[PDB]
């Protein structure tokens, strides 16, 4: 899962992304473990 | 404004350990990831380690992992690297970041860093420097302007830290950087000042060694015979 | 993992001018980052995510790339712009940075204003015997500087050190030792600095003799 609403569910290995506008957070990671 | 303020770096021999901590302010600490990267004495830059947030899940660099271990203590806002096992090659320039302001973020970018704490992994003996003063032989008078130095010279480990009137001189001032003799260091330092501020101003070059505690101040006084 | 190569090692530049440094990938990346740095002091951020300018970042710069290839480019150099310039992607862990494009700006030659000094009472005093000359604010960077005892007789025993390419003038400047013995620098009597710069077509040469003031 490459993105979420609790950032830490998301175990990213550099810092998710936030993708708040005006109501609406979601975070998202840019960093791929292959 | 963001701050990372690092410190504990300085000498060790081989095999021994160091534990760097890293003091955060000016932001939520724990609302970021943390890292270490750190620069080999070859300009080489190596991201060393990464400890997450909330709930704290470690990463680390393949050449370093169970020697170094990574932590924060965030009612503190504080960040270590515990180093255990040192080898020469993690001889460098260990720096703590974080990632960037908001809309310039999230993407695997080190937006803000420390100020560098530096590593050394080595035998030989930590010696404090000599300072000298250099001031003119003969003429070499009024070009309108002159020029003195310190010679800072002896020395191991580094970093050091010359300065002239304590900062109130920065203009015109060159300072060459250290160059390692037989596990020894020296390094130079000249200012250029218009012939009316001298003698009859006064000159004085404020070196310090920290890793001896030296501080020590030279008064370039002209030449007796 | 994704090592980066980044070209070409040193590039040099007039102030005016249009420059482009590259960074290449051993695999797909979607993202690249670059920092600025200078003596001193630690990596700034420089453009964020491929092609955005970290606050505080002149427009002249620029950023783009996609899949194996990356960039920045300077619209038209300055001079304080000399530097060392770092790729640095995190699109596949681990991370990594290129090993960095330096840099180096352009000007006119300009030459040495050299100075001399003996070593000093106090280290005299102590049995270390040490001289130097400095060199200062030329261009370009290719001195070179002999010493001679004497009768200029050459000698080794001499250590050298160099600045950066001053971010004002766009100079260099460098510092010159020589260390021996305090007996043998009491027995014998001149000294004297050769530094051979474009500038003037036969040595640069400040010098001084042992009993003096």
């Amino acid at each position: 899962i490459f993105i979420s609403d609790d950032k830490d569910s998301l175990k990213c290995p550099c810092d998710p992304e936030m993708v708040s506008q005006s109501t609406c957070r979601f975070f998202v990671c840019k960093c791929v473990e292959r | 404004e963001v701050q990372l303020v690092e410190s504990g770096g300085g000498l060790v021999k081989p095999g021994g350990s160091l534990k760097l901590s890293c003091a955060a302010s000016g932001f939520i600490f724990s609302d970021y990831y943390m890292y270490w990267v750190r620069q080999t004495p070859e300009k080489r830059l190596e991201w060393v380690a990464t400890i997450s947030d909330g709930n704290s899940y470690t990463y680390y660099v393949d050449s370093v992992k169970g020697r170094f271990t990574i932590s924060r203590d965030n009612a503190k806002n504080n960040l270590y690297l515990q180093m255990s096992s040192l080898k020469s090659e993690d001889t460098a320039i260990y720096y703590c970041a974080r990632d960037g302001p908001t809309d310039s973020s999230g993407y695997g970018g080190f937006g803000y860093w420390g100020q560098g704490t530096l590593v050394t992994v080595s035998e030989a003996k930590t010696t404090p420097p000599s300072v000298y003063p250099l001031a003119p032989g003969s003429a070499a008078q009024t070009n309108s302007m002159v020029t003195l130095g310190c010679l800072v010279k002896g020395y191991f480990p580094e970093p050091v830290t010359v300065t002239w009137n304590s900062g109130s001189l920065s203009s015109g001032v060159h300072t060459f950087p250290a160059v390692l003799q037989s596990d020894l260091y020296t390094l130079s330092s000249s200012v250029t000042v218009p012939s009316s501020p001298r003698p009859s101003e006064t000159v004085t070059c404020n070196v310090a060694h920290p890793a001896s505690s030296t501080k020590v101040d030279k008064k370039i006084v002209p030449r007796d015979c | 993992q994704s090592v980066l190569s980044q070209s070409p090692a040193i590039l040099s530049a007039s102030p005016g001018e249009k420059v482009t440094m590259t960074c290449r990938a051993r695999s797909s990346v979607s993202y690249m980052h670059w920092y600025q740095q200078k003596s001193g002091s630690s990596p700034k951020p420089w453009i964020h995510a491929t092609s955005n300018l970290a606050s505080g970042v002149p427009a002249r710069f620029s950023g783009s790339g996609s899949g194996t290839s990356y960039s920045l480019t300077i619209s038209r150099v300055e001079a304080e712009d000399a530097a060392t310039y770092y790729c640095q992607q995190w699109s596949s862990h681990p991370p990594t940075f290129g090993s960095g494009t330096k840099l180096e700006i352009k000007r006119a030659d300009a030459a040495p204003t050299v100075s001399i000094f003996p070593p000093s009472s106090e280290q005299l005093t102590s049995g270390g015997a040490s001289v130097v000359c400095f060199l200062n604010n030329f261009y370009p960077k290719d001195i070179n500087v002999k010493w001679k005892i004497d009768g200029s007789e050459r000698q080794n025993g001499v250590l050298n050190s160099w600045t950066d390419q001053d971010s004002k003038d766009s100079t260099y400047s460098m510092s010159s030792t020589l260390t021996l013995t305090k007996d043998e620098y009491e027995r014998h009597n001149s000294y004297t600095c050769e530094a051979t710069h474009k500038t003037s077509t036969s040595p640069i040469v400040k010098s001084f003799n042992r009993n003096e003031c």
